[PDB]
């Protein structure tokens, strides 16, 4: 079957610009069939259209453009038929803009139409490449404690890049109960998790609770105990 | 705007609908998605299949309201559906999204635990609200904060929901605040809504 392969810078500077190519295999991009466009999707949140065009061989004008209206002011789609390629170029990003970009191909009433072709639905997607938007520097964690039948405690992992970062419980010595989240893409470009264990509440007053975090990109080890709240 | 609820499950075998509201013409089309894969299209032009798309899928619409109708369910097509559809002159928009689950254990409420700003933060002039949610299934919530009775919407993150080792699921969700807004309220809760129920956990700075 037909390859959409997206490429291009998987981290991106706060303000810079935001570029992919993707590159059509096994279809060519000069058929009057089809649309060509992009799709992206935000960690953990839904689908959201970029925008899509046409220029195919003809002997009629086949040139068409549609954007999002919320992206147009900073959003550029392109077609180099000749290479079968797609490009995508997104000016003064942000945070907001880190997501998994996709290259896709729309069908709807394209080839024959009233007025105005309507690609409608992506019946071919690239893999999708993910693009961080941040200008951190590599940066260690500051751990903050959550402190507490049963109880839960855990550490509050701040403001590190890039992942990942791992955490365990006294050296590795507690492991049952234990969870530790996918991290948080925070609006400074940094990001957060959190690890937490669930422990008997009668041992809060006698049993130490140490979360040991490793940031091996900035080579930084931080042990954090949780103790209990005075109140 | 399109949208989907939340979340949809049944047992293996049986026939499940979910629907999506906010349609209009009959550029209405169904995407899956597994995690950290990319969509494929199910369903196009209300109620036409991709080659290669088992039969066991179809589309429907009526008026504002259009429905993907899984029959005879298996485990493999448990995932994230995206409704979607042409709107204004040329635009594309997608639903929100429903996690389908097909069930393979019992139902479970969530368990939600609610960390005020630690005072090490709050030194630190930063207050992060942080909700813990436990031991759910099907994988699938929506949380609300709210600022005393008020709903709060800025400074929310809140991450997918994952497996445990117990293989129920778990999520987080924070509130972002500064240490004057933490005090300045008489409270703050997160309220969690997992199938047909809320469970809301309430803090606040005056108490411990």
């Amino acid at each position: 079957q037909p390859q959409l392969q997206e490429s291009g810078p998987g981290l991106v500077e706060a303000s810079e610009t935001l570029s992919l190519t993707c590159t059509v295999s096994g279809d060519s991009t000069g058929r009057c069939n089809y649309f060509w466009g992009w799709v992206r999707q935000p960690p953990g949140k839904g689908l959201e259209w970029i925008g899509s065009l046409s220029h195919c061989r003809s002997y009629y004008n086949t040139d068409w453009t549609y954007h999002n209206p919320s992206l147009k002011s900073r959003l550029t789609i392109s077609l180099d038929t000749p290479k079968n390629q797609v490009f995508l170029r997104l000016t003064s990003v942000t945070a907001a803009d880190t997501a998994t970009y996709y290259c896709a191909r729309f069908g709807g009433e394209v080839l024959v139409y009233r007025d105005w072709p309507k690609p409608a639905w992506v019946d071919l997607w690239g893999r999708g490449t993910l693009v961080t938007v941040s200008s951190a520097s590599t940066k260690g964690p500051s751990v903050f404690p959550l402190a507490p039948g049963t109880a839960a405690l855990g550490c509050l992992v701040k403001d590190y890049f890039p992942e990942p970062v791992t955490v365990s419980w006294n050296s590795g010595a507690l492991t049952s109960g234990v969870h530790t989240f996918p991290a948080v893409l925070q609006s400074s470009g940094l990001y957060s998790l959190s690890s937490v264990v669930t422990v008997p509440s009668s041992s809060l007053g006698t049993q130490t609770y140490i979360c040991n975090v490793n940031h091996k990109p900035s080579n930084t080890k931080v042990d954090k105990r949780v103790e209990p709240k005075s109140c | 705007a399109l949208t989907q609820p939340p979340s949809a499950s049944g047992s293996p075998g049986q026939s499940i609908t979910i629907s999506c509201t906010g349609t209009s013409n009959n550029f209405v089309s169904w995407y899956q998605q597994y995690p950290g894969k990319a969509p494929k299209l199910v369903i196009y032009e209300v109620n036409k299949r991709p080659s290669g798309v088992p039969d066991r899928f179809s589309g429907s619409k009526s008026g504002s309201t259009a429905s993907l109708t899984v029959s005879g369910l298996q485990a493999d097509d448990e995932g994230v559906y995206y409704c979607s559809s042409l709107v204004g002159n040329w635009d594309v928009i997608f639903g929100g999204g429903t996690k389908l689950t097909v069930l393979g254990q019992p139902k479970a409420a969530p368990s939600v635990t609610l960390f005020p700003p630690s005072s090490e933060e709050l030194q630190a002039n930063k207050a992060t609200l942080v909700c813990l949610i436990s031991d759910f299934y099907p994988g699938a919530v929506t949380v609300a904060w709210k600022a005393d009775s008020s709903p709060v919407k800025a400074g929310v993150e809140t991450t997918t929901p994952s497996k445990q080792s117990n293989n129920k699921y778990a999520a987080s969700s924070y509130l972002s605040l500064t240490p004057e807004q933490w005090k300045s309220h008489r409270s703050y809760s997160c309220q969690v809504t997992h199938e047909g129920s809320t469970v809301e956990k309430t803090v606040a700075p005056t108490e411990c």
